[PDB]
C-alpha cells in the first residue's frame, strides 16, 4: 500500500481552504500527491545527508531544518 | 414540511473562513509519518525520526501546500474561473520556478 | 552592572554575540563596537515584533503569545512581512483572505 | 545524569524586553521557538552580509561599520533606518561607558 | 494592389530574430542617463564604470526577457494571446516579487 | 527629461520578441517601465551601498555583480 | 615534486587550498579538501566545455562564445537546474515559440 | 609607468581542460569572462555549504569529508556522482603519491 493514498481527499480539500479555494477539480488530488511527493523526496534527500554525514541512524529536527534553508523556505520554531 | 439544504458553494466558503482562522495541522499525522520514512527508506534505511522532526516536515509541507494553493487560485481566477485545475498548479509551479 | 550589555544599556547579550562572530567563521577579526552594534540591532526587531505580537494578543482576549499571534503582527505590516519572506511560521496558519470572485453578490 | 548538553537560547532577553514593550504579557515556548529561531536568522544573515562586504574590501576586521552596511542592505527602508538609529546609539553609549 | 503581410507573421520573425541573436535590445545612452538619474537620488557626484552599467543593463534586459516568457506563458494560460498588466502582475505575484 | 521613457516601445517590444510575446496590449509600455524603474532602484541601491561602504565615488562592476547576488540575480561575466 | 600533479589535476590545488584558508569558511581545513574540490572544479569546467564546444562545432565556429555556454547550459536538463538562477551575459535565449502561436495546419 | 596590479584567474587551468576536451576549440574572452565567475560562484556554493556542516557539527576543520557531502547537497544527479568520482579519485591518487 503506498502511503500516499494516506494523505486523504479531504486532507487535501482543507489544505486548498486555507488557501483561499472555492471549487476544485477532482484530478487535483492526483497532482496534489505528486507535488507533494516531489517536495518531501527534496527535502528527505537533503535531510537524510546532513543525518549521514552527522555519522547518525536518527533524522533530527535540525536535519530537517538545514534542508529547508538550503531549499529556500526556512522554517521558525523548530531551531532557527 | 422543508428539507432545508445549502447551494453549492456555501459550506466552501465557511470551510475557508474556518481554516483560514484556524493554525492546526491539516493532513492526518499518522498517514504523514509513514509516508516521511516511505520517502527516506529510497535513501537510507532502518532510519529513526525524532517526533519533532516529522513536525518540522508537515509543518513544512502544509504551508508549502497552503502558499501552492493561494497562488493556484489566482491562476484560476485569472482564467476567469473559480474551479482549481492541474494547470492551475502546474503554471503556479512554472512561474514559482520548480520545473522547466 | 559590569556586564557590556550594560554598558551599552542593552538587554541582549554584546558579550555572547562578540564570541559568536569569532566561532561563526565571518572574518578574522571583530571589533568591540560590532557585537555592541549588532546586539542593539537583534533587540529592536525583536521589540517592534513582541510590540506587534503583544497586540495581537490582546486582540483575543490572552495573555500569551503564541505562534498565530507572531503570524498576524508579521503578514500585516508591510515591511516585517518583506523580511520574513521565504519564512515558514510554524502553527501560524494563514491571514484571512478570500477573493472576491469567489464571493456571493 | 545532569545530560542535555547545556544549550544556549537568547529566550530570557526575549522575556526582558517583552516586559518592557508589555510588562502584563508573556510568551509560549511554540512562540519562543520562533523568537529564537527569528534571532538566529536574522544574526546569520547580518553577519554574513558583514562577512562579505569586509572580504570585499579585503578588510580583515569585522567593524560596526560593516554592520551598519549590513543592516542596510538587508532590512527595507523604515525599518533600516531605525535599526541603525539604535545600533549607533548602543556604540555611543557605550564608548562613554569606556 | 501591393504585397502585405498577416498581422502577426512578421511579429513571429521578430521573434525568431530576436532569439537568434544576443545583442543589447535597449539603446545604450538612453539606458545610461536612465541608470544616472536612478542612482543620482541615492547619492549624488557618483561615477560609474562603463562596465558597471553594461552589467545592469546585461541583468535588466534578461529578467524583462524571462518576465514576459512568464508573462506570456501567463497570457497563454488565459487563452489569449496578448500579453497585458494582469499578466506582468500575475507573474510579478507568483514570482513573490509582488505582493 | 527624466529618461525613464527614453526606454522606448520599440524597445520594450524587442525585449518581449526576444520573450516570446507575439501581441502587446499598449498600456504594457507604461507597466513595463514602473516594472524596470523598480528593479533599476533596487539593485542600484545595494551597489551604491557596497560603493558608500568601500569609500568611494565610482561604481564598480563588481559593486553591480555583488548587489544581483544578493538579488538573487547572479549575473555571470564582469567580475567575481 | 607539486601538489597538483601528485594529484593529477589540470586546476591549482595549493590556489583552491589558499582560498579556503583565507575565505573564511573554517577554523582549520584538510588536506583532501582541496584536492577534492579542485578535482570537482574541474570536472564541472570539463562538462560545460565539452556542451559548449559542441555548440560551436554546431555554428560551424572554433572559438567558444557566451551563447555556446548558454545553450549547452540550457540544453542540459542537470547544468540548467544548477545554474537556475545565473544570468549568463551576452548568451541569450534558447529558440522557443509557444506552439499555440504557430501556423494554422501547419 | 608602473605596472598593473595582479589580478589572479582560473583561465590557464580553463584552456588546459578545453584543451583535453576540444584540443581544435578556442574561447573568447568574454566566454571566459563567464567561466571564471562559473567556477568562483561553485567553488563559493561548495566551500559555504562545507563551512555549513562542519558548524552544525562542531567541527573546526573542512576536510575532504565536508566537501563530498556538500558536492552530494549542492549538484544534480549524474553530475554529483561522477564530481564524487573525480575527487574520490583525486585524494586516491594524492594519498598514494606522498
Ligand atoms: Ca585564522
Ligand atoms: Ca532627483
Ligand atoms: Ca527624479
Amino acid at each position: 500500500r503506498d502511503n500516499i493514498q494516506g494523505i486523504t481527499k479531504p486532507a487535501i480539500r482543507r489544505l486548498a481552504r486555507r488557501g483561499g479555494v472555492k471549487r476544485i477539480s477532482g484530478l487535483i488530488y492526483e497532482e496534489t500527491r505528486g507535488v507533494l511527493k516531489v517536495f518531501l523526496e527534496n527535502v528527505i534527500r537533503d535531510a537524510v545527508t546532513y543525518t549521514e554525514h552527522a555519522k547518525r541512524k536518527t533524522v533530527t529536527a535540525m536535519d530537517v531544518v538545514y534542508a529547508l534553508k538550503r531549499q529556500g523556505r526556512t522554517l521558525y520554531g523548530f531551531g532557527g | 414540511k422543508k428539507p432545508h439544504r445549502y447551494r453549492p458553494g456555501t459550506v466552501a466558503l465557511r470551510e475557508i473562513r474556518r481554516y483560514q482562522k484556524s493554525t492546526e495541522l491539516l493532513i492526518r499525522k499518522l498517514p504523514f509519518q509513514r509516508l516521511v520514512r516511505e520517502i527516506a527508506q529510497d535513501f537510507k534505511t532502518d532510519l529513526r525520526f525524532q517526533s519533532s522532526a516529522v513536525m518540522a516536515l508537515q509543518e513544512a509541507c502544509e504551508a508549502y501546500l497552503v502558499g501552492l494553493f493561494e497562488d493556484t487560485n489566482l491562476c484560476a481566477i485569472h482564467a476567469k474561473r473559480v474551479t482549481i485545475m492541474p494547470k492551475d498548479i502546474q503554471l503556479a509551479r512554472r512561474i514559482r520556478g520548480e520545473r522547466a | 552592572a559590569k556586564t557590556r550589555s550594560s554598558r551599552a544599556g542593552l538587554q541582549f547579550p554584546v558579550g555572547r554575540v562578540h564570541r559568536l562572530l569569532r566561532k561563526g567563521n565571518y572574518s578574522e577579526r571583530v571589533g568591540a563596537g560590532a557585537p555592541v552594534y549588532l546586539a542593539a540591532v537583534l533587540e529592536y526587531l525583536t521589540a517592534e515584533i513582541l510590540e506587534l505580537a503583544g497586540n495581537a494578543a490582546r486582540d483575543n482576549k490572552k495573555t500569551r503569545i503564541i505562534p498565530r499571534h507572531l503570524q498576524l503582527a508579521i503578514r500585516n505590516d508591510e515591511e516585517l512581512n518583506k523580511l520574513l519572506g521565504r519564512v515558514t511560521i510554524a502553527q501560524g496558519g494563514v491571514l484571512p483572505n478570500i477573493q472576491a470572485v469567489l464571493l456571493p453578490k | 545524569k545532569r545530560k542535555r548538553s547545556r544549550k544556549e537560547s537568547y529566550s530570557i532577553y526575549v522575556y526582558k524586553v517583552l516586559k518592557q514593550v508589555h510588562p502584563d504579557t508573556g510568551i509560549s515556548s511554540k512562540a519562543m521557538g520562533i523568537m529564537n529561531s527569528f534571532v538566529n536568522d536574522i544574526f546569520e544573515r547580518i553577519a554574513g552580509e558583514a562577512s562579505r562586504l569586509a572580504h570585499y574590501n579585503k578588510r580583515s576586521t569585522i567593524t560596526s561599520r560593516e554592520i551598519q552596511t549590513a543592516v542596510r542592505l538587508l532590512l527595507p527602508g523604515e525599518l533600516a533606518k531605525h535599526a541603525v538609529s539604535e545600533g549607533t546609539k548602543a556604540v555611543t553609549k557605550y564608548t562613554s561607558a569606556k
